[PDB]
């Protein structure tokens, strides 16, 4: 599908709300396999199940392993921009 | 074969 961008707002005392599979060890990229609901990636309304996380906050993960992801997606506060796609 | 982690 087309590549969205996403803005999520998450609060200090929460995590993402979501699972991610894959990584480049893998052959594969940052999938969102589960939006757990209430939290804040179900809020935002704009990220889904299947959606390719291409970057957050400007910073590709396109290229990215599996806990390399995990650092950068879990370092990042507030007001947080996503770039997804559902292929 | 593949990872999942929650965050």
């Amino acid at each position: 599908g087309p590549i969205r961008k996403v803005l999520l707002l998450k609060e200090d005392h929460e995590g993402l709300g979501i699972s991610i599979t894959g990584g480049k060890e893998h052959g594969v990229p940052i999938l969102i396999s589960e939006i757990h609901p209430g939290q804040p990636a179900d809020r935002c309304g704009g990220l889904h199940v299947g959606d390719a996380i291409l970057a957050v906050n400007g910073v590709n993960l396109r290229d990215t392993k599996h806990k390399e992801a995990v650092t950068i997606l879990s370092q990042q506060r507030g007001e947080i921009e996503f770039e997804v796609v559902y292929v | 074969r593949l990872p999942t982690s929650i965050i």
